[PDB]
């Protein structure tokens, strides 16, 4: 019956993903002027499908030159850490129930570079070098700045338990306590999502496919829906964090649907930023987060940690 | 005996045609943002210190609960 609950968490996700794709073709088609996918399935709805059975049905290439094992392990874990990190997420309640669920979600986004470096290393070829490196650089800068923020705004939780947010925001949305943190905690989502104006390691204009450039059919699809997925991830607890649904016991799905709303809104923003802007470089990145995100986001440490015990608003848990 | 016709501008001129930069100023002042979000911010700072120090009783009285039941 938990296994019913893991397929129920699983499959739901993997449709989400595989219609996101189709919502972002036709949301920066829109803002292009044009239309986007519109003959496959009515209004595109059939596209993703077409495109999942064209991918799975087309050859996998296996490099000559390439290491086999890393290179088939590292789409893998992608794909598998990027389903493991929606299991602690409470909607409103999670299907594991963890003390520290903020600290393993930290952990499990940083193993999931893993998969890119291995990626980019195991396919042997310069241009996916290239990306795999951008990696390492881009989370050199975005890592210390996200952890510092995430500490600053639980100061108003008492936890790292993601349920208890729920109980913090029971009033207010903690947006209007902490937005100079909700806007570098976004900008850092962004960078970690590898998403446009930081999206570095594909460096479409730049690299050609940067660190997946040798990945063809399956496992290209697999980086694709995990990169995806991540997104849809990263918005639901940024929407779980700042923006904090009122909870009914006896009716949950309230805040079911009040959170998936909150949700598609944050993605749906993520897109219209790929819409909107130039590409980083990334040295112009780390700049960014080490000498701009890094001060401002100390100083507001010491001011979280200060202004509980000035004004006497420690929250209540051990 | 027909007369010459042929593609040529209307009699007078065409309307003119604009060509310079338009680029409007469209906002607010920076104090007025700034003010804002400080505002903002002290509304919140107050709503948390109501809210958390009544979850300071509520667990206060959790913990109460427990004492009583521990014999
Ligand atoms: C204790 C003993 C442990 C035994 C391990 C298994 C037995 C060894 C053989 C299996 C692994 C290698 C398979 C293979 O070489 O196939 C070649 C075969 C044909 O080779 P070829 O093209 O003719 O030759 C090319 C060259 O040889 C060029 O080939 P290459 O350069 O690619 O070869 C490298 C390969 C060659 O193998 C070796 O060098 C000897 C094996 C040493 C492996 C152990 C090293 C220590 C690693 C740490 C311990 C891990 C746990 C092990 C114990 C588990 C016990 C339950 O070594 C590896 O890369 C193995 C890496 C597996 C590590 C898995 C770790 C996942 C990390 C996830 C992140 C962390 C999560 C949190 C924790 O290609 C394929 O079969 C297709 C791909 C096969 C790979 C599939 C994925 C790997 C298989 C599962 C591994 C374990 C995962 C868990
Ligand atoms: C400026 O041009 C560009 C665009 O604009 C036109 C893009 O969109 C764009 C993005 C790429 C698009 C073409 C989207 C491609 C769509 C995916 C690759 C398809 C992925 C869908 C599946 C793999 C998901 C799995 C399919 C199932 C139905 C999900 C359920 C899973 C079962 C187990 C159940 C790029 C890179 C681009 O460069
Ligand atoms: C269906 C028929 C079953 C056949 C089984 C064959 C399995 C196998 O190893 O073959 C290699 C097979 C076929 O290659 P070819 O010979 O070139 O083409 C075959 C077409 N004639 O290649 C593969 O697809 C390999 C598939 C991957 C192995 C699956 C298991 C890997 C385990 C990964 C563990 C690590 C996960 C990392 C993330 C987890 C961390 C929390
Ligand atoms: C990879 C690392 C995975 C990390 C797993 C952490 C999961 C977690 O934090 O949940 C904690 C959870 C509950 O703890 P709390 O809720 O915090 O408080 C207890 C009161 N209820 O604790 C547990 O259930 C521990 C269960 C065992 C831990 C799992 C260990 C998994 C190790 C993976 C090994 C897999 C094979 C080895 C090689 C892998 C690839 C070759």
């Amino acid at each position: 019956m938990f296994m019913i609950n893991i397929l129920s968490l699983i499959i739901p996700i993997l449709l989400a993903v595989a219609f996101l794709t189709l919502v972002e073709r036709k949301v920066l088609g829109y803002m292009q002027l044009r239309k986007g996918p519109n003959v496959v399935g009515p209004y595109g709805l059939l596209q993703p499908i077409a495109d999942a059975l064209k991918l799975f049905t087309k050859e996998p290439l296996r490099p000559a030159t390439s290491s086999i094992s890393m290179f088939i392990i590292a789409p893998i874990l992608a794909l598998s850490l990027a389903l493991t990190m929606w299991v602690p997420l409470p909607m409103p309640y999670p299907l594991i129930n963890m003390n520290l669920g903020v600290l393993f979600m930290l952990a499990m986004s940083s193993l999931a570079v893993y998969s890119i470096l291995w990626s980019g290393w195991a396919s042997n070829s310069k241009y996916a070098l290239i990306g795999a490196l951008r990696a390492v650089a881009q989370t050199i800068s975005y890592e210390v700045t996200l952890a510092i923020i995430l500490l600053s705004v639980l100061l108003m939780n008492g936890s790292y338990t993601l349920s208890t947010l729920i109980t913090t925001q029971e009033h207010i949305w903690m947006i209007f306590t902490s937005w100079p943190l909700a806007m570098m905690w976004f900008i850092s989502t962004l960078a970690e999502t590898n998403r446009a104006p930081f999206d570095l390691t594909e460096g479409e204009s730049e690299l050609v496919s940067g660190f997946n450039v040798e990945y063809a059919a399956g496992p290209f699809a697999m980086f694709f829906m995990a990169e995806y997925a991540n997104i849809i991830m990263m918005n639901a607890f940024t929407a779980i964090l700042f923006l904090g649904a009122s909870h009914d016991p006896h009716t949950p799905e309230l805040y079911t649907i009040n959170f998936v709303l909150k949700t598609l809104a944050l993605t749906i923003t993520f897109l219209w930023i790929r819409a909107s802007y130039p590409r980083f470089r990334y040295d112009q990145l780390m700049h960014l987060l080490w000498k701009s995100f890094l001060p401002l986001t100390l100083a507001l440490c010491m001011w979280h940690i200060s202004l509980p015990i000035m004004t006497a608003s420690i929250p209540p848990q051990s | 005996a027909s007369k010459v016709k042929q593609d040529m501008p209307p009699p007078g001129g065409y309307g003119p045609i604009d060509y310079k930069r338009n680029l409007p100023r469209r906002g607010l002042s920076g104090y007025s943002m700034f003010a804002v979000g400080i505002g903002t911010l002290l509304f919140g700072y107050w709503s948390m210190m109501k809210w958390n120090r009544e979850r300071r009783r509520l667990q206060i009285e959790d913990f109460e609960a427990r004492i009583a039941l521990m014999p």
